[PDB]
RNA sequence: GGCUAAUCCCCCAUGUGGACCCGCCCCUUGGGGUGUGUCCAAAGGGCUUUGCCCGCUUCCGGAUGGGCCCGCGUCCCAUCAGCUAGUUGGUGGGGUAAUGGCCCACCAAGGCGACGACGGGUAGCCGGUCUGAGAGGAUGGCCGGCCACAGGGGCACUGAGACACGGGCCCCACUCCUACGGGAGGCAGCAGUUAGGAAUCUUCCGCAAUGGGCGCAAGCCUGACGGAGCGACGCCGCUUGGAGGAAGAAGCCCUUCGGGGUGUAAACUCCUGAACCCGGGACGAAACCCCCGACGAGGGGACUGACGGUACCGGGGUAAUAGCGCCGGCCAACUCCGUGCCAGCAGCCGCGGUAAUACGGAGGGCGCGAGCGUUACCCGGAUUCACUGGGCGUAAAGGGCGUGUAGGCGGCCUGGGGCGUCCCAUGUGAAAGACCACGGCUCAACCGUGGGGGAGCGUGGGAUACGCUCAGGCUAGACG
């Protein structure tokens, strides 16, 4: 099994961006799937949907890319450029609403899970709440 | 206010006493993971009430003997020896860990 | 060459021989109270008991028991009397033993 | 300490001109104007390209030099002025502007800077009435800074201060020719003073 | 390491050890020269180097430099060493203080004096 | 018994005292077991003497005893006028 | 051996009350109440003397101070791995203000340890302090808090309190006295001596102030303290001068021998005028006390200054200390002469063997200035023990391989719990320090007042996404 879900579709995300895949699938959880949402939102990726590949539930997830360039490699630049796990087994990182992080000077985010239930840095900050910090995205 | 500690008795061998081992969490100081440690209390049973394997609370007590400021409070769940089993298995496995003889 | 307060060891050493003997009295008598209450002689061991609890008391209104010391012994005077007299009973002249 | 010793020479090193002297300093015998080059047998030789390290130094020298303060003193103001709010840079020259020694010379009590500190010290200075002999006093906005009384009838006091019947005063001063005083009305602004110093070089210089 | 090894192992805190055991730190010791040889540079130079024996109060005795142009120090000269190597003569690790006791100052010394022991030249 | 007296707090020749309550046997600029006011001898300032008086007629009420001097500075601040 | 007073000791009484035993009630560990029985009080002194003051006795309560107990936290070595018999617990005693193997009988056979027992090393701990962007590292001097000790070891007495630094007893080591039997003593109080050391002060003044002990008070005692003295040891402030002065004296140093530098620097001219001399001269000191009033509230009067004829104010008034390091790169500052792998320098790289900006001197220059350098030590740079924040194919670093214990970690869905986690309120977080503001010494150092913070922990309430736990389900992992 995989030891740690959450990293695992950090990754498959950041390794499907890095050679311009159209979408990715990634086992489904709740979790999971309450995290992608905060990701369409902030309109890192275009969205997911419910699949199913073979006989299991699985997530889509629809990534997004800027225009094709100039110059030598015309390869576009990335939505995600940046995706890392923060919490994990064996290390759990927890905060308290004085001390959620700024992404980027607010031109990234960090995404949180709280007992209102997962939230941005600044959905976290409003609502006055805290928890524990998933991953940080810009 | 007289702290409470929640426990497994892992021995009593003892009269009207019971061993009640405390296990805590909290996050290693300086790198944050969530580490576990735990301590034994010898609590006062006067009524030989507990047996080994019950889960219960303990109340900070007026000294009835040296090693022994605690008295059982009242039994959360009966028996379930599997925790007094990692306990005596622990203490097992020192054997294995000197000059002498042992068990793997 | 020095000071007069050696005043205070004059003085101490005769506070202590006062207190030395207010106590060797009252062990003596409880003891003795103990015994005949053991004996089952209790209208002579009350009469000596109320002695001794007379005895304590006093001790304690000067510095020599004083406290909560007497209170202690009295009680563990009256117990014991009163648990050796019952292994044969009767506590006839009614002392200090409360009804 | 406060140095004491060939002033011109420092003009000479820092390659500006430093007013050490209030008058000769506009005249032509003023050594700057004669002998740009740097002091010492090797003046006149060429100037090896400085390092970023000299550049900043020769800079903060130069500051430092035109109020005469001590490198103690000035290093003390900086990091006073470096704990305060706002653009380090400029409270810093505020502070230095606030020196009473100095103001004694922007209302031009004195011709030079260590002439108005000698008048400070000498008592031929007041705050507020009470006197001041603290070349280091800090002046407040509000303050009046005038000439002692006992004083106003010094040749000396009598020159500098008929010579300011016509000057102009900085706009955070305020002059009186007549009643021999002036006040600080507020701290000067970057833009009020016009130093030949790059006082971002100074911040740098201390940050090292 | 993982994090659970650092719980369990932690990091190993370094621990700088004397390149001058005058003992109690102290900046200076006070001893009685020994020997008052000359000794012999390594590899890149050559030359004659004075060099001192010398007994500590320290309860130490090794080899400490005698700087400066010229000395007067014999068999049983009282001297004040302090920390300092001659990175030449190896096993020597301190300077003799020239001006303290009975290792007088240089002579006719103009620049440096301080760090020889030279009084300022009278006269004006 | 616990006293209602002044600790020394300015500098040499700078005196600045502290009407304070503390127990009578700890030294003068000791734990103190509350503040109740301060003094200046040299008013150097229209503020060289200020008293809790709800303050200090509490502590007396439980025993504090006032230095003469402390008694004094806080007569003068009306602590026992009655009228 | 003899006499004698008392607020000295004792006896009887009175019993508000309180203590003890037994019972009952409430309460819940020995808390509060109630009943019978028993037991327990006291001291007088002064008067402006018959009415007040000071004091005495018992009890309940307050306040302050303190004992004991518990959770968590508190360095290095595993080249210290097993430790333990009062040891672990029980019953009954003893002891204490009080719990407790604290101590003692008797019974049980336990207790502790890789979550580091036991052992060895080192060390008073803290508020804080230094450093650092922070995290962290180092540290615990002054000041404030707690602890421990008072020549070394042990012990108790007296007392509210001590196992008592200037109290007592014994043993030990030492010094002194000794008519040799036997005695006396303990500066880790202030000052001082001596020894050790690189190194650390006056056998000072005062009790005026703050504080303390005793006293009704007057007042006495206070090496606590308030001051002064010595030492740039540190911090802050200040002076050795200001303005004018040559297309530029002399001397000295370079030179293309034209000239260049020290330099407006000097001499000079004028001005101010630190030091010093006169005159004045302080805050800190208003209480205690006395008088009136009621010994209260309130009002009135008197005494009192070590610092000190000092601070400070006024008058007069001289132009009058500058040094130390450095100049090859890092690193700001260059030339001549001297020396010739010598004498020497040196933090690292290195420099000197005939023309050395690196040795020594000189001229010049950079830096800082009553200081400047050096040594030593702590943090930094050093993301070079890497939590923030590192690495292991060939640079140092994968265990020779497996099996597997503890431990660490754990797929998808639902539910209960709410330990972790998060939120709110609340208590705690002394003062000093640190931060901000205003303010007092002419400024500042320093100091006063005020304000703002603060992690952690306790309590009450709440949330439930994630982690944990319990219960149920699943089949994508694993196994068959
Ligand atoms: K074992
Ligand atoms: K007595
Ligand atoms: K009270
Ligand atoms: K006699
Ligand atoms: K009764
Ligand atoms: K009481
Ligand atoms: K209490
Ligand atoms: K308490
Ligand atoms: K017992
Ligand atoms: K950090
Ligand atoms: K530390
Ligand atoms: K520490
Ligand atoms: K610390
Ligand atoms: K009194
Ligand atoms: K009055
Ligand atoms: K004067
Ligand atoms: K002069
Ligand atoms: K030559
Ligand atoms: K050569
Ligand atoms: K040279
Ligand atoms: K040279
Ligand atoms: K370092
Ligand atoms: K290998
Ligand atoms: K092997
Ligand atoms: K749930
Ligand atoms: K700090
Ligand atoms: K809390
Ligand atoms: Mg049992
Ligand atoms: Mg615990
Ligand atoms: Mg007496
Ligand atoms: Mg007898
Ligand atoms: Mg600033
Ligand atoms: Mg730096
Ligand atoms: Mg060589
Ligand atoms: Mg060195
Ligand atoms: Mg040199
Ligand atoms: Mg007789
Ligand atoms: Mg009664
Ligand atoms: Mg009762
Ligand atoms: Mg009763
Ligand atoms: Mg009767
Ligand atoms: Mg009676
Ligand atoms: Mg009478
Ligand atoms: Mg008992
Ligand atoms: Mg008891
Ligand atoms: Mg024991
Ligand atoms: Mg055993
Ligand atoms: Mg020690
Ligand atoms: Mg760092
Ligand atoms: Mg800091
Ligand atoms: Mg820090
Ligand atoms: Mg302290
Ligand atoms: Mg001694
Ligand atoms: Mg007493
Ligand atoms: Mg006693
Ligand atoms: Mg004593
Ligand atoms: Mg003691
Ligand atoms: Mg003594
Ligand atoms: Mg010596
Ligand atoms: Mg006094
Ligand atoms: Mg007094
Ligand atoms: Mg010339
Ligand atoms: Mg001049
Ligand atoms: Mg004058
Ligand atoms: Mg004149
Ligand atoms: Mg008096
Ligand atoms: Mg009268
Ligand atoms: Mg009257
Ligand atoms: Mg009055
Ligand atoms: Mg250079
Ligand atoms: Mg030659
Ligand atoms: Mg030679
Ligand atoms: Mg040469
Ligand atoms: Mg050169
Ligand atoms: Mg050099
Ligand atoms: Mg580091
Ligand atoms: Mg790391
Ligand atoms: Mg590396
Ligand atoms: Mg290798
Ligand atoms: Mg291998
Ligand atoms: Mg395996
Ligand atoms: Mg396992
Ligand atoms: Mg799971
Ligand atoms: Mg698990
Ligand atoms: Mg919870
Ligand atoms: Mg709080
Ligand atoms: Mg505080
Ligand atoms: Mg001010
Ligand atoms: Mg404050
Ligand atoms: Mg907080
Ligand atoms: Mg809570
Ligand atoms: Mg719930
Ligand atoms: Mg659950
Ligand atoms: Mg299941
Ligand atoms: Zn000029």
């Amino acid at each position: 099994m995989l030891t740690d879900p959450i990293a695992d579709m950090l990754t498959r995300i950041r390794n499907a961006t890095r050679v311009y895949k159209e979408s990715t699938d990634v086992p489904a959880s709740r979790f999971k799937e309450e995290i992608l949402r905060i990701l369409a939102r902030e309109g890192f990726i275009k969205g997911y949907e419910r699949v199913d590949v073979d006989g299991k539930p699985y997530l889509r997830v629809y990534l997004k890319y800027g225009p094709r360039r100039q110059g030598p490699d015309p390869r576009p630049e990335q939505v995600i450029h940046h995706i890392r796990r923060i919490s994990k087994p064996g290390r759990r990182v927890y905060v308290g609403v004085k001390e959620i992080p700024r992404v980027r000077r607010g031109l990234g985010i960090a995404i949180l899970s709280t007992s209102k239930g997962v939230l941005t840095d600044r959905e976290a900050r409003k609502l006055g709440v805290g928890g524990e910090l998933i991953c940080e995205v810009w | 206010p007289k702290k409470v500690l929640t426990g497994v008795v892992v021995s009593d061998k003892m009269q009207k006493t019971v061993t009640v081992l405390v296990e805590r969490q909290f996050p290693h100081p300086l790198y944050g993971k969530v580490i576990k440690r735990s301590k034994k209390y010898l609590a006062h049973d006067p009524e030989e009430k507990y047996k080994l394997g019950d889960v219960v609370e303990i109340i900070e007590s007026r000294p009835i003997s040296k090693r022994k400021r605690f008295r059982v409070l009242r039994l959360v769940e009966s028996g379930r020896m599997d925790l007094v089993e990692k306990y005596l298995i622990r203490r097992q496995n020192y054997q294995s860990l000197s000059k002498r003889g042992g068990k793997a | 060459r020095n000071l007069s307060a050696l005043k205070r060891h004059r003085q101490s050493l005769k506070r202590r021989l006062r207190n030395k003997a207010k106590k060797s009295a009252i062990k003596t008598l409880s003891k003795k109270a103990v015994q005949l209450a053991q004996e089952g002689k209790a209208e002579e061991a009350l009469k000596i008991m109320r002695k001794a609890e007379s005895l304590i008391d006093k001790a304690a209104k000067g510095s020599t028991l004083h406290k909560n010391a007497a209170a202690r012994r009295k009680s563990r005077l009256m117990r014991k009397v009163r648990q050796l007299l019952e292994a044969a009973g009767a506590p006839l002249i009614g002392g200090g033993l409360s009804a | 300490g406060r140095y004491i010793g060939p002033v011109c020479r420092l003009c000479r090193r820092e390659g500006v001109k430093l007013y050490l002297k209030g008058e000769r300093c506009y005249s032509p015998k003023c050594a700057m104007e004669r002998r740009p080059y740097p002091p010492g047998q090797h003046g006149q030789k060429r100037a090896r390209r400085p390092s970023d390290y000299a550049v900043r130094l020769r800079e903060k020298q130069k500051l430092r030099r035109i109020y005469g303060i001590s490198e103690r003193q000035f290093r003390n103001l900086f990091e006073e002025a470096s704990k305060k709010k706002g653009v380090t840079g400029s409270v810093f020259l505020g502070l230095l502007e606030s020196r009473l020694d100095n103001v004694v010379y922007r209302l031009g009590f004195a011709v030079s800077r260590r002439q108005a500190r000698q008048l400070v010290r000498h008592g031929h200075i007041t705050v507020n009435g009470r006197r001041v002999d603290l070349p280091s006093y800090r002046v407040r906005p509000g303050d009046e800074i005038a000439v002692a009384e006992k004083s106003r009838n010094l040749e000396l006091i009598r020159q500098n201060l008929e010579a300011m019947k016509g000057r102009k005063v900085g706009p955070w001063l305020s002059l009186d020719v007549e009643g021999m005083k002036g006040k600080f009305l507020r701290l000067p602004d970057r833009e009020d003073l016009a130093l030949p110093v790059n006082e971002q070089l100074v911040i740098e210089f201390y940050s090292r | 390491p993982t994090i659970n090894q650092l719980v369990r192992k932690g990091r190993e805190k370094v621990r700088k050890k004397s390149k001058v055991p005058a003992l109690k730190g102290a900046p200076f010791r006070r001893g009685v020269c020994t020997v008052v040889r000359t000794v012999t540079p390594k590899k890149p130079n050559s030359a004659l180097r004075k060099v001192a024996k010398v007994r500590l109060t320290s309860g130490y005795e090794v080899t400490a430099y005698i700087p400066g142009e010229g000395h007067n120090l014999q068999e049983h000269s009282v001297v004040l060493i302090r920390g300092g190597r001659v990175k030449d003569l190896p096993g020597v690790r301190y300077h003799i203080v020239r001006g303290v006791y009975d290792a007088a100052g240089v002579k006719d010394r103009k620049k440096s004096r301080s760090k020889y022991g030279t009084k300022k030249p009278k006269e004006a | 018994m616990v006293k209602i007296r002044l600790a020394r707090f300015g500098s040499k020749h700078n005196p600045h005292y502290r009407i304070v309550v503390t127990d009578a046997r700890r030294k003068r600029d000791g734990k103190y077991i509350e503040k109740i006011g301060y003094y200046d001898p040299r008013k150097t300032t229209p503020d060289w003497l200020k008293v809790d008086v709800e303050r200090a007629r509490y502590w007396l009420s439980v025993g504090a005893q006032p230095t003469d001097t402390a008694r004094r500075l806080l007569r003068q601040a009306g602590v026992f006028r009655q009228e």
